[PDB]
DNA sequence: TGTACAGTGACAAATTATCTGTCGTC
DNA sequence: ATGTACAGTGACTAATTATATGTCGT
């Protein structure tokens, strides 16, 4: 569906003013100068004004917007780490333990070692680990209730009736 | 040179006031509209109090690019018809130029008076204001499709600028999807997800297909200020803006509501509340502050 | 051309490798300097592991444009009488603000060296692991002015280089004072105010007269690292930044304490709590962690 | 001059995603 | 489909009014 771009920052701009530019319908005798003349304002070579019209044409305004890598987000400590801090962690804070992150990197320097592995996880990964959980675990206490609107009531009896008003 | 190949978009304000669904007066609007350069035919159009800043004409390309799908109320006679992707637009902000770029047409901004000599002008309130807003889209979509449009053009009368326009497109005028183009749409930011995928808006509550699994966090909406009965909701990203689903208004009494009466609703709402006298609620606090006075530990 | 018509900027990497004031190797110094382009003298300078840029070069300019002094440790023979603005400083967009501050041009894109480089340091110990950053002060300092500024060339005139300097002015520099351009020093962004008008900075704690009304307060500090036992507190406005206090460093041993030596003491904390043997202390964890696994729910 | 630990900002070191060349027939 | 609803918020907008401008001035 649909994408749209926004926030669009200021050499994107610069791309778009080469784009609205090209926008003047051109052909192989006329595209050759008119793409040069951009180029030499883009200050880059040809190629890449043609991959930046391919990927306009391919996604619109995003296309000529940088994309962030297909590596954000993830880390890099991998698949049995990523597991074992947040198991640690999740198993850490039912009942009424509440076992915050250094207390699970303190665990994490204990399994390494006992691990043989020589290079646990420091401290500040750990809690960028969590950092989406902790903040997921967070907006369960925001979520707002619509509410009765307009006359038209009526209330929940356990009984399971809805007795109208 | 053919025609389709430059569209005009044209300004003016109506010197007809209007008056409210509760008998408020309304202003009087402005008139918006898009022509062809080389046919007088009319293929977009928006009205209202809104001013002419690049709000009513991003809408008023929206009106002609989709399929031109009408009421029954209008009473039309002539299916108005006029899709097409057009390919330079010309007008008197930037934000005009993103459209232009990402609709692949060129933008290049820098005839109304034919109402001023026609009856138009003389409806009540022209220049006891007993006519409304919604009654100028019924009306004057007719009396501009059926009468100002599909009529022999003034100059080369041997073609009315409708069929001149409709025979002339290089080809045939072809229509797109609808869905890429809401960024003509008008938007409204930061609204927050409720309970099972809720929103508010203009004082109504609307709810979506899948909006749920986002209750809690924050959306974006777009519309048009001409039936707000469902509008679009996108999730907002660093630099992406991704739609979600449309969501339904509720609880609404008719099948249509636009913008306006959206805000007649909640203006006589609020000027209803206006009027309660405070005098008890409000000598209460000076006398709870005089008793409490005499305290002392 | 004066004397303080045209100055000139330059910079150098040290050829000698460094240790601390408690014996472990640090690097070998970048160092910058500004000569009078007129006279031919080394003049402003700076010496330290920090590389040049625009701060450096800023760093340097006010080395240049301030009034020099000497410590009773040296009270040397030879001195700078070296101040005041150029008309032109040469070191060929930081730089171009404090020339609007001050008034000069700046331009921005025979020179000494081998008379340090190739004749004396080439020659100490530690020449490209047992000297110091304290120490490797005076003995450019002293040398740069005590021998090589002292020497004369008749190539300008037959005359000490400063001589040159001091003759050749077409109106003679006041002296500017310090309060004038702190726009050289360095810059921290965010600094709270603690109780009583105390601030921690490079772990030390610092007071000054008036900070205490500033207390749950941010405020920014700019200050000189080759001496950090005096700060500087500003505090922000709507755009503009006005000097709020001094401050000083409170429970100092000595005080000339520099950037380099408080960040290499506060390395020997660091190091000494890192020491912890620390592996006998984490079977508290995994057997208190045991022991309540141990513990079954009584249903 | 309370005490001082868990969390956080600004940064450097390391990893590695991907985008920029000189190019080849199209 | 719908807990409640008030105090505090944001995103503008009408009115104020501090003060930047362009010309003359000496």
């Amino acid at each position: 569906k649909n994408v749209i771009a926004t926030q669009l920052s200021e050499e994107a701009q610069v791309k778009l003013e080469v784009i609205q530019s090209l926008l003047e319908p051109c052909d192989r005798t006329t595209y050759g100068q008119k793409l040069r003349e951009a180029a030499e304002k883009l200050n880059v070579s040809l190629r890449t004004v043609q991959r930046l019209v391919k990927n306009w044409e391919q996604d619109g305004l995003v296309g000529l917007t940088q994309t962030s890598r297909a590596d954000k987000g993830k880390h890099r400590i991998g698949e049995f780490w990523e597991n074992f801090i947040t198991k640690t962690y999740k198993e850490g804070n039912k009942g009424s333990k509440r076992m915050t992150p250094k207390q699970v990197a303190l665990r994490v320097e204990a399994k390494a070692r006992e691990l043989k592995d020589s290079k646990p996880p420091n401290y500040k990964t750990v809690l960028r680990v969590l950092a989406p959980i902790l903040e997921k675990q967070q907006k369960a206490k925001s979520i707002r209730s619509p509410g009765w609107r307009g006359t038209t009531l009526s209330v929940k009896t356990r009984e399971g009736k809805d007795l109208s008003v | 040179d053919y025609s389709n190949h430059v569209w005009q978009c044209d300004h003016t304000r109506v010197d007809v006031l209007l008056v409210d669904q509760h008998g408020e007066i309304l202003s009087r609007p402005w008139l918006t509209t898009v022509i062809d350069t080389y046919s007088r035919c009319i293929m977009g159009i928006n009205l209202g109090f809104d001013a002419p800043s690049s709000g009513v004409v991003a809408l008023a390309l929206r009106h002609a690019i989709l399929p031109k799908r009408y009421g029954s109320e209008y009473k039309l006679h002539c299916e108005w018809g006029t899709y097409g992707k057009p390919e330079h637009f010309y007008t008197d902000s930037n934000h005009l130029s993103q459209i232009g770029a990402q609709l692949g047409f060129v933008c290049h901004l820098r005839p109304f008076k034919t109402l001023n000599d026609q009856l138009f002008s003389t409806l009540p309130g022209y220049t006891d204001a007993r006519l409304t807003l919604r009654e100028l889209e019924q009306l004057l979509v007719r009396y501009i499709v059926d009468r100002y449009n599909q009529s022999i053009d003034a100059r080369m009368g041997d073609q009315t600028r409708f069929e001149r326009w409709e025979a002339g497109l290089p080809t045939v005028p072809v229509p797109i999807p609808e869905r890429d183009l809401d960024i003509c749409l008008m938007k409204q930011s930061r609204r927050t997800v409720q309970r099972g995928g809720c929103l508010q808006f203009q004082n109504l509550m609307y709810r979506g297909e899948y909006l749920a699994g986002y209750a809690g966090e924050t959306v974006n909406l777009r519309f048009d200020p001409r039936d707000i009965t469902t509008i679009l909701v996108y999730r907002q990203e660093n630099n992406q803006e991704v739609f979600l689903t449309r969501a339904h208004a509720q609880g609404l009494e008719t099948e249509q509501l636009a913008l306006d009466e959206a805000e007649a609703a909640s203006r006589r709402l609020r000027t209803a509340g206006k009027t309660i006298s405070n005098q008890s609620l409000l000598q209460e606090v000076v006398d709870r502050d005089a008793l409490v006075a005499t305290k002392k530990s």
